[PDB]
């Protein structure tokens, strides 16, 4: 059943991306 | 003549101010005595304290109020999801670590003592204490859950 | 509505109550902010106001329109 | 910080000076009119951009301009 | 001329506020303002409600300067009183802020030099595309 | 049919602010006077009252009469 | 009842672009704010001196438009 | 010292001033250069310690404008007594209330007009009033027009005493400052002369003219041939045969020994089963109490005589540890500032207002009040807004009094001190406190209709899943019913009918009121209120704290109370003022009151209102429909707005259609309210520019030049409008519904 997909993108995306955008945007160079 | 309220250590011109529920012998005793405020122990060791009272509690409003169980046999299996919001968490603190210390970068909490004693460095608060407290807090969070859980199997509380 | 009716001044000095509150707060204050907490400026705030009215807008109309016409047909 | 400037029809009243809340305008001997003073933005890096400056100039166009710019703590006016 | 300095002069009768400093005052600034008193006199806080003034030499600590100007501002008036204030800073160094050439700034002091003004007043000021691409903004001309 | 419609009507209007929201853009960014000096777009800010009042009476007539025609039914 | 709806579409379109002509053709300047341009397409004010000027920018207006056009559509 | 009677001779009198506007004030004294000068005029038009700042002069003022507002309502009250003698059918009323519509007013033969004057019954047509003056005055023994004629005489020729009295007491005899001040006298007054004479008065017309005539119109005789009250006076027989006890006369009172009196005054309680109204004979005894009470109360404070108390020795003598020397120097502020009183009296009468209405309904006071649903609805709704509004207003001058009379040099309080002194811990709690309560009301909603449109409504809160039983609030409702004749003996039937249990009572065919449920669906809404009315609290208290100082603006007392804000600086600062607190809280109370007369006007109808027949059978109005139905938002725009708006969207061609009009008419002026609250006079004024160069075209340009309304007044202008629109659709919605299914 691929609709077991839609976790992937309902949740592990958003939480990688949202990491790695927090990361990002509190980084000093 | 005799007030009870009184400005913080006696600095009029700093933010706090002196109440019963902020310096009372029990508050400060109960509060210097929690996991977080052993500025002197290891902060992993810290930590894990605060994972295993935290994972145990996690579990009780999962199962009881989970859409599982409400009569549906799925019962302690949402002590699972507990299992679950541990992660999330350990993720964020990772993530708050990271980003707040870097590696090179020494303590950030404040070496005076409260009288002044100017003896004492302190803490994690470090790139690497915190990645301890960390570390630490979801082995004693998933322990926590699972310690809470295996009560569960065995039963025989009042609530569930 | 909110965005567009309350302006920024109100809000500003809200938080900065709230900034008290997190320094102030044992265990809480372990954790500090990388970021200092402020109100929206004065055209963000219009400009979110606007998206909301907007979303809302088209978001409501749709449900209606959609609806309304398929359940009958 | 903001940023802010004065223009020679300013005429020296100086009541901006007297209206800012941050003290970053002073008077400055001149020439150009008959109180022989102008105003000058030598601290701008502690002004907010209240414009009480501003709101206080009788020149017929503002002789005094408060040109917000990029924000600091000093700007954002915090105590925290 | 040179400021003055300090400072080990004592403080104002307060009983504690939760406008006071936080923070900031340790890691970014703080500052501070001191004044002379004739009488042991009750005054308003900014930060909080009401403190009562020493007689003799004053010192306060306020966190950003606005409260410093706001609070001397209305020492001035209302009571004639003669004020100075400071920029502390973490490490211990220390800036004179107001007066800061003597005189206030309401008068005209010959020991200072104007800046940011332009000669050219009016909104004889260029279009924006002039400077497109220039650094530059058209005021800062 | 109803929700194409509905669709393209409000894609339409939102692009038509954008059209009048670059307009404005341009005569702030890009606009040079002396190299428009007296032409057709010139002209426009040169008797820009004119414009604007004349709308505002269209708008002003428009609306008295077709909400006073409602209000009366 | 399509004359009044239609009317009503009338008014929707004058006032909306009433708005928009309005700030573009103000962009650069009006009594109230001469030197508008120096400020930019969005800026939140120029403060509550001169009566108040609140809502003074072009982009503002835009902001303004968005919803009349929205009620038009 | 000594209190006296002291005044001032003549401080003239002249139609001079009439003449030169805005004389009040030297700044617009001068005349106007620009359109602002007109709206500053009515703005400042009653701040009289803006105008002088003499004591004195202030309170001379506020003195006779008080005599000109009672002045009004004496010219008010005329017209509703004299309305009720030329243009209404009481006398039709009188005779069958349980079916004749009170109405009071007739409409003139123009333009089409008269189809509002509908089948109001009594053979009579009219405008249905719901104001309830009818059961007043049935209430009050009132049989003919000529009574309720005289008593418009009576009320006329009062409201020209209370007028001359003011111009009598500024222009002729002006009290002095030390006149004002004096507090222990005027509480002393108020405590025992207004209020226990005026309750002791009226518990005489009710035993001597109230309760005689109402036995009668009870007994079913005809009106016109009961007696006039008067006959009860003289000849004492006629009030012997009914209410024997009158055949002694001061005794027993006068003897003691009480009392066969209670024949005529008892502590029944409950409903009249025959009127619907609270027992008469229970309400005169009620005023029997009160009048003595307050002439007890009337005599704690010390004035000529060396008895009694000094209000400024109690308070000084309340201090504690935690509070420092708090309360010295309360009198002195509280006998200096107007505004500081008025702000205690507004938070005072608007919180009575406010428990009045949930007082009057669930205690039904005039008969034939309980089952005229029409009434009833618009009576509770009336004063929530009422007294939502004076607490708003208690806000507003809180804050001015901090902004102008507050000087802690002069007169220290050490309570409000401390207060302000922590100031951010009580604003960022009640910040808390509301976000806590937002997601713990609202948020359970919000889980409802989500789990509802899935299809899982086990998963929802309500009866018939997971439960939230309001048990603290339940548990008391039955304490009230176990109370007669176990904790209070002397009462014999239950407090109010909300309590009764297995108690109803019924005139015609509806129910006038019945034991109230209270469960899951009641449970949700009381949190939105707890939600609604913190939020509000929140926006006022922050507004009166934060009005002098802030870390932001330090001196934003020198801005003032009413100013826009300090521009664009410091992030920006719009609305920082006490006043835009005021601004920002209406819209907060007029959300809480607006989902607080839906809760009442769904319950009632849901689970109280409705037809009865003679088997017992009740059929509520909605039928039962508030428990499963008002614990989903949708349910409220279902079940509640689109059924029940149907009445008022259908009344076109009815009697009710001016409703319909004013529906839509409020419709109208709430959006009209947006243009204002979501734009800046920084656009209108650039407008303006454009529309002046055309007037000036055709040389049609006013002198006095056209300017945008003030940043402040575009936002009176707003919530203006906003609270007038919306109150104003609720308006025509209840009444048209009410009037049309009850
Ligand atoms: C597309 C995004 C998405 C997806 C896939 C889900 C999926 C789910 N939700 Mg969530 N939710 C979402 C968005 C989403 N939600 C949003 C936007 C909101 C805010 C409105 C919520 C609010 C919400 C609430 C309040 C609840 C859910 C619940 C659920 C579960 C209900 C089904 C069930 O009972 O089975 C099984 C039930 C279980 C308890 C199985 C547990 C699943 C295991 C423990 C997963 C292991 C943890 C995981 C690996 C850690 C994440 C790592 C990752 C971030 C990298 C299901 C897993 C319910 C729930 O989870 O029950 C407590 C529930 O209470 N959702
Ligand atoms: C009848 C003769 C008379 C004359 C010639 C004056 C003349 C004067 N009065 Mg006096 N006054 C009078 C009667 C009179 N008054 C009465 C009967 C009262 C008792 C209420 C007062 C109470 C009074 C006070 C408290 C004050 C004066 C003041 C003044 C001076 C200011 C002039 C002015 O603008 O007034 C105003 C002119 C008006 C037309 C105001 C009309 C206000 C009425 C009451 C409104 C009625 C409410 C209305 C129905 C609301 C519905 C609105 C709706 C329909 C839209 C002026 C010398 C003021 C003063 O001394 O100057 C500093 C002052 O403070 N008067
Ligand atoms: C339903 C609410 C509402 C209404 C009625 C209006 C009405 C109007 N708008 Mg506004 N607008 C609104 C919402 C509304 N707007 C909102 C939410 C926004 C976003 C902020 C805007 C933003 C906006 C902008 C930027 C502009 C307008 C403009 C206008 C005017 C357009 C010209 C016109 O119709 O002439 C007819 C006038 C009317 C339809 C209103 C008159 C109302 C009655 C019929 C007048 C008669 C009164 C009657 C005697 C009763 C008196 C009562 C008594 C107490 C005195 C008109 C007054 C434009 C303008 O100013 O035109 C030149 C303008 O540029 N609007
Ligand atoms: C205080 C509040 C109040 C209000 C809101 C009204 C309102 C009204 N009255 Mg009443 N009236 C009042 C007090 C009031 N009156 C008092 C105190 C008296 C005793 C003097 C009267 C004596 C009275 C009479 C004799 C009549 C009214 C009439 C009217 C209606 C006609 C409107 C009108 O006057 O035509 C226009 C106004 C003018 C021509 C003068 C301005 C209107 C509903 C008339 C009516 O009901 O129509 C059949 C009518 O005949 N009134
Ligand atoms: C014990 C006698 C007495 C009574 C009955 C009153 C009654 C009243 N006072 Mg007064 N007062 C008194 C003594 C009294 N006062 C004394 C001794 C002082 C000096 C300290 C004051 C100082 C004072 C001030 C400053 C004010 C009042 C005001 C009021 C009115 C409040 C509004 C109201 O209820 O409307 C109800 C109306 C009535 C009940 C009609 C009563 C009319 C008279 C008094 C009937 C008396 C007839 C008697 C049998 C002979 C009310 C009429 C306020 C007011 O509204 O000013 C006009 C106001 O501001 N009083
Ligand atoms: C509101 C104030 C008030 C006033 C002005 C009066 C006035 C009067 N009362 Mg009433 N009375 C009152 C309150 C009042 N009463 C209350 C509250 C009670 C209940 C405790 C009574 C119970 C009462 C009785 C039993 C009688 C009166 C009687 C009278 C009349 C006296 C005739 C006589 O001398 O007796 C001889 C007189 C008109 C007498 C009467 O009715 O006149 C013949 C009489 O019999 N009163
Ligand atoms: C005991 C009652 C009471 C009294 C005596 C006062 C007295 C005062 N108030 Mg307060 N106020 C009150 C209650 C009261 N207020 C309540 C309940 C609120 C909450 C809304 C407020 C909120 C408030 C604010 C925000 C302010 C005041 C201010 C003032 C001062 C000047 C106001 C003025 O000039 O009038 C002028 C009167 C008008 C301009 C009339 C305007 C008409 C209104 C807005 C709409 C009426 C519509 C009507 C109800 C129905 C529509 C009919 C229409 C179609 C014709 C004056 C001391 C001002 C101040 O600065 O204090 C010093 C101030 O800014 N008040
Ligand atoms: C319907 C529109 C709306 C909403 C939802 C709110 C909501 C709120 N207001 Mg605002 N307000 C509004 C209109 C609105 N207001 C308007 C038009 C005005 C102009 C007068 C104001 C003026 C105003 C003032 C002056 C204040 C507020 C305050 C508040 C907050 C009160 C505290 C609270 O309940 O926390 C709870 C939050 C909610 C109940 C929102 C709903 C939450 C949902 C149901 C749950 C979360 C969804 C999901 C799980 C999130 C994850 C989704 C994911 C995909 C991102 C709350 C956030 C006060 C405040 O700041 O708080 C202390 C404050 O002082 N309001
Ligand atoms: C805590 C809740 C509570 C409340 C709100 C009340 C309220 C009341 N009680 Mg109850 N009472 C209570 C608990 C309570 N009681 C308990 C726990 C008991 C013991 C089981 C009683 C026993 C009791 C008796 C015997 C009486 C009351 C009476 C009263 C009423 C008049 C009281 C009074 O002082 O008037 C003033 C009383 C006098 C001036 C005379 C003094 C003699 C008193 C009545 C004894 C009043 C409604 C009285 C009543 O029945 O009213 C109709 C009454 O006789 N109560
Ligand atoms: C039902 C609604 C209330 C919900 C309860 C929770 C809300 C609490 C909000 C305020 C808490 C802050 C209390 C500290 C404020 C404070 O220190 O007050 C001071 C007071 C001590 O009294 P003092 O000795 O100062 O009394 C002398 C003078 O105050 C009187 O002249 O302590 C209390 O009020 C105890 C009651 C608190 C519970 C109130 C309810």
């Amino acid at each position: 059943l691929p609709s077991l997909f839609v976790p992937l993108v309902g949740l592990l995306f958003p939480a990688v991306a949202m990491a790695s955008l927090f990361l990002h945007v509190e980084k000093r160079l | 003549t005799y007030q009870v309220v009184q400005p913080i250590n006696g600095d009029p011109f700093i933010g706090s101010l002196e109440t019963p529920v902020t310096s009372s012998p029990l508050v400060a005793w109960y509060l210097s005595n929690l996991p977080g405020y052993r500025t002197a122990v290891n902060p992993l060791l810290r930590g894990i304290e605060v994972g295993l009272a935290h994972g145990f509690f996690l579990v009780g409003p999962f199962v009881k109020a989970g859409p599982l169980r409400n009569t549906e046999i799925a019962g302690q299996a949402g002590s699972l999801a507990a299992a679950g919001l541990v992660v999330i968490l350990s993720i964020c603190l990772t993530i708050y670590g990271i980003s707040s210390f870097n590696e090179g970068d020494p303590s950030t909490a404040p070496s005076l003592t409260l009288t002044g004693r100017k003896k004492q460095p302190d803490q994690l608060q470090t790139a690497d204490g915190w990645a301890k407290f960390t570390g630490g807090f979801f082995f004693g969070g998933i322990s926590g859950v699972i310690w809470a859980f295996f009560l569960l199997y065995v039963l025989d509380l009042p609530y569930y | 509505f909110m965005f567009l009716i309350s302006w920024r001044g109100y809000w500003q000095e809200l938080i900065e109550t709230l900034a008290w509150a997190h320094e102030r707060t044992p265990l809480a204050n372990l954790i500090r902010w990388r970021d200092k907490p402020v109100a929206l400026s004065i055209v963000q705030a219009r400009l979110v106001g606007l998206v909301h009215f907007s979303v809302g807008y088209i978001f409501t109309y749709a449900a209606f329109l959609i609806a309304s016409t398929s359940g009958k047909f | 910080s903001h940023s802010v400037k004065i223009y020679d029809t300013c005429i020296g009243c100086t009541q901006c000076v007297r209206a800012c809340p941050t003290d970053v305008l002073e008077m400055i001997p001149w020439g150009g009119c008959k109180a022989k003073q102008i105003a000058s933005a030598p601290r701008t890096e502690d002004c907010v951009g209240c414009k009480r400056c501003e709101s206080a100039c009788p020149t017929d166009f503002l002789s005094v301009r408060v040109y917000l710019w990029h924000e600091t703590t000093r700007s954002m006016g915090l105590a925290y | 001329t040179p400021p003055e300095l300090d400072p080990n002069t004592p403080s104002p009768i307060f009983g504690g506020s939760t406008g006071g400093l936080l923070r900031k005052a340790q890691v970014e600034e703080f500052y501070v303002i001191t004044w002379e008193s004739p009488k042991e006199q009750i005054f308003e806080m900014p930060t909080g409600g009401a403190a009562i003034m020493r007689e003799g030499p004053n010192l306060l600590k306020l966190a950003r300067k606005e409260q410093c100007l706001a609070l001397g501002t209305r020492l001035r008036s209302k009571y004639k009183i003669k004020y100075q204030f400071y920029r502390v800073f973490p490490s211990g160094e220390v800036q004179y802020l107001h007066p800061k050439d003597g005189v206030y700034p309401e008068k005209v002091n010959p020991g200072r030099q104007g800046v940011g003004v332009n000669f050219r007043s009016i909104g004889k000021n260029v279009s924006p595309i002039e400077v497109k691409f220039t650094g530059k903004q058209p005021y800062d001309l | 049919q109803a929700a194409l419609y509905t669709h393209h009507q409000y894609i339409a209007g939102f692009i038509m602010t954008g059209a009048f929201a670059h307009g404005p853009i341009f005569f702030i960014r890009d606009y040079n006077p002396e190299q428009n000096a007296d032409n057709v777009l010139a002209r426009m800010l040169e008797h820009k009252e004119a414009i604007i009042s004349h709308l505002s009476w269209a708008s002003l007539f428009l609306g008295f009469h077709t909400l006073g025609l409602y209000v009366h039914n | 009842g399509d004359f009044l709806v239609h009317h009503a579409i009338a008014l929707g379109l004058h006032t909306t672009t009433l708005i928009l002509v309005k700030g573009a053709l103000d962009a650069r300047g009006s009594k109230l704010m001469p030197d508008k341009k120096d400020f930019g397409y969005s800026f939140p004010c120029d403060g509550p001196g001169r009566g108040g000027t609140c809502d003074i920018s072009a982009w503002d207006d835009f902001y303004l438009a968005v919803f009349w056009m929205l009620n038009t559509i | 010292e000594v209190k006296i009677i002291l005044d001032r001779d003549p401080i003239k009198t002249s139609f001079e001033q009439w003449a030169k506007p805005g004389h009040f004030s030297r700044t617009i004294a001068k005349g106007p250069d620009t359109t602002t000068w007109i709206w500053n005029l009515h703005a400042d038009a009653h701040d009289f310690d803006s105008h002088t700042s003499d004591l004195e002069e202030i309170s001379r003022k506020v003195f006779s404008a008080h005599f000109g507002q009672l002045s009004i309502i004496f010219l008010w009250l005329s017209g509703m007594y004299f309305h009720g003698a030329r243009f209404s059918n009481y006398e039709a009323w009188l005779n069958d209330p349980t079916h004749i519509r009170p109405s009071a007013q007739v409409v003139w033969p123009i333009v089409g007009q008269e189809i509002l004057n509908g089948d109001v019954g009594g053979g009579f047509r009219g405008i249905q009033i719901t104001s309830g003056f009818f059961q007043i005055w049935r209430a009050s023994g009132i049989t003919s027009e000529l009574q309720l004629y005289c008593t418009a005489i009576g009320a006329l020729v009062f409201a020209g005493l209370m007028l001359f009295a003011g111009w009598f007491h500024y222009h002729k005899a002006a009290p002095k400052l030390a006149w004002f001040q004096d507090v222990e006298s005027m509480l002393n007054h108020h405590l025992a002369g207004l209020l226990g004479l005026g309750s002791l008065s009226w518990a005489g017309h009710q035993v001597h003219v109230s309760l005689p005539i109402n036995q009668f119109l009870n007994a079913g005789v005809d009106p016109k041939e009961i007696p006039l009250p008067h006959e009860f006076i003289l000849n004492r027989d006629l009030l012997a045969q009914l209410y024997p006890s009158f055949a002694e006369g001061a005794t027993p009172f006068f003897t003691l020994n009480w009392s066969k009196y209670a024949d005529f005054l008892t502590f029944r309680g409950g409903l009249d089963p025959l009127t619907g109204g609270l027992w008469l004979t229970d309400i005169a005894h009620h005023h029997l109490a009160i009048a003595i009470l307050f002439l007890i109360a009337g005599h704690m404070y010390r004035t000529n005589w060396g008895i009694g108390h000094g209000i400024k020795d109690i308070l000084e003598a309340h201090k504690g540890p935690f509070t420092g020397q708090g309360h010295k120097g309360l009198y002195e502020i509280l006998t200096t500032s107007w505004h500081a009183q008025l702000s205690i009296n507004l938070a005072m009468l608007g919180s009575l207002t406010i428990v009045v209405a949930q007082h009057m309904y669930s205690m039904p006071p005039y008969p034939y009040l309980a089952t005229d649903y029409a009434t009833q609805l618009s009576l509770f709704t009336h004063h929530m807004w009422i007294g939502g509004f004076l607490i708003v207003g208690a806000a507003a001058h809180a804050a001015i009094f901090m902004v102008r009379d507050y000087d802690p040099t002069t007169r220290y309080n050490d309570l409000l001190d401390r207060v302000l002194r922590h100031r951010d811990a009580i604003i960022s709690h009640l910040n808390w406190v509301c976000i806590f309560l937002g997601f713990h009301s609202f948020g359970l909603y919000i889980h409802n209709d989500t789990m509802s449109a899935l299809g899982r409504p086990q998963d929802m809160f309500s009866d018939t899943a997971i439960q939230l039983q309001p048990v603290f609030a339940q548990w008391i409702q039955n304490t009230h019913a176990l109370a007669p004749g176990t904790t209070a003996p002397g009462a014999t039937a239950s407090t109010s009918l909300t309590w009764g249990g297995g108690d109803l009572v019924a005139v015609g065919n509806k129910v006038a009121l019945l034991p109230i449920p209270l469960g899951t669906a009641d449970f949700l809404v009381h949190h939105i209120h707890a939600f609604t009315i913190h939020v509000t609290v929140l926006i006022l208290l922050k507004g009166v704290l934060f009005a002098r100082s802030s870390r932001l603006i330090p001196d934003k007392a020198n801005l003032g109370f009413r100013f826009p804000c300090d521009g664009p600086g410091r992030g920006g600062t719009c609305q920082v003022s006490a006043w835009d607190h005021v601004f920002l809280g209406l819209f907060w109370m007029y959300n809480s009151i607006s989902v607080v007369i839906f809760h009442f006007s769904w319950k009632m109808q849901s689970d109280v209102w409705g037809t009865i027949n003679d088997q017992g059978v009740v059929t509520h109005i909605t039928t039962g429909n508030f428990a499963q139905s008002s614990i989903t938002i949708n349910g409220w725009l279902r079940d509640f707005l689109w059924a029940q708006a149907s009445q008022v969207i259908q009344s076109y061609g009815s009697s009710l259609s001016a409703y319909g009009l004013f529906f839509l008419g409020a419709h109208f002026v709430w959006a009209f309210s947006l243009m204002f609250l979501f734009s800046g006079r920084g656009y209108w004024q650039e407008l303006i520019e454009s529309i002046v160069w055309a007037h000036n075209k055709l040389k049609v340009a006013p002198a006095t030049q056209p300017r945008a309304l003030s940043i402040v007044q575009g936002r009176a202008v707003g919530v203006t409008h906003y609270l007038l629109g919306g109150i104003a659709t609720t308006w025509a919605f209840f009444l048209a519904r009410i009037i049309a299914v009850g």
